[PDB]
């Protein structure tokens, strides 16, 4: 049934991991016509993280392997609109591009590994 | 002079140019690397310079001069060719929108081009047995980058002229005689 969420009751069997999730509120300018955004109050979320396991390429001598992650979470998260995306980090900052069945009960996600996190016990 | 000496000299000159440009524009740090690495490598997340060799132009008929070796009674033939080579210079830098102090990759490329076109640098590099012609264009190109973030890869090409030497052997004659008929 598309009523009670299946992911919530499935999380009682497989087992999950914990990530920190922060949402987007607004963006401003930096006298260069470049948007700079701000996020607010990161919180702890329970999600199942999967793999898609990238392969690299070349432009010229530049290998540029892009890092990807697949995440399942019972949250109504958005990747892109006339506004910004959301963020997360299992160990390094990440950002996703997809959508899922949010308005019924659950969603699943994506992720591209940005370089690192600030530190201080993984802020 | 061929390649190894030329590449080493160009690397030293590029290092000097970055050493100047760092105080000129206040970079965090820099690195100079060659494109087409023979071994698998990963790029560096710092202001970087890349160079590569495209092609060569013989530029003129070969010129031969003769040197005589008295002990072995042989001419050693020396042939000199004045070659032109084009090197492609490109840079890479990522823009952090939050910092207020702004420096662009195209800015670094422009400064590097300007350094090589100055009279003082040409005078200094003359003793290194090559010279530089004019540079006519710098172009910005945008690509998606591995982190799905738009980025610029400015580039331009540079021309250096030098001499190539080859050495060979030839016989020698020491006398002449003839016959006259009518």
């Amino acid at each position: 049934i598309p009523g009670a969420n299946l992911l919530r009751m499935a999380f009682g069997v497989i087992g999950t991991q914990i990530v920190r999730y922060r949402k987007f509120e607004q963006r401003v300018k930096n006298d260069q016509a470049q948007y700079v955004s701000m996020f607010g109050e990161p919180f702890d979320l329970a999600a199942s993280v999967q793999r898609v396991r990238r392969d690299q390429y070349a432009q010229f001598n530049l290998e540029f392997q892009r890092n990807y992650v697949m995440i399942f979470a019972n949250f109504d998260m958005v990747d892109l609109d006339r506004n910004m995306a959301g963020d997360q980090f299992l160990w390094t900052g990440r950002v996703f591009q997809l959508e899922s069945q949010g308005s019924w009960f659950y969603q699943d996600g994506w992720g591209v590994c940005l370089a690192v996190d600030i530190g201080a016990a993984k802020a | 002079m061929f390649d190894g000496e030329l590449i080493a000299k160009l690397v030293v000159e590029l290092n000097a140019a970055m050493t100047s440009a760092q105080e000129a524009l206040q970079f965090p740090d820099f690195e100079v690397v060659q494109k087409a690495q023979p071994t698998q490598q990963g790029t560096s997340t710092r202001p970087t310079i890349f160079f590569q060799k495209l092609f060569d132009i013989p530029r003129g008929w070969p010129a031969t001069d003769w040197h005589l070796d008295n002990t072995a009674r042989k001419y050693v033939e020396i042939t000199r060719q004045h070659v032109e080579t084009t090197f492609q210079i490109s840079s890479l830098h990522w823009q952090n929108p939050e910092i207020t102090h702004v420096v662009t990759a195209s800015d670094i490329a422009n400064y590097v081009r300007a350094y090589f076109q100055a009279r003082s640098t040409i005078e200094r590099v003359k003793e290194l047995d090559f010279l530089i012609l004019r540079v006519s264009q710098i172009s910005n190109e945008a690509f998606e980058n591995d982190n799905h973030q738009f980025e610029f890869h400015p580039s331009f090409d540079m021309v250096v002229t030098y001499n190539q030497y080859i050495r060979l052997y030839e016989n020698a004659a020491y006398s002449a005689d003839g016959v006259l008929i009518g």
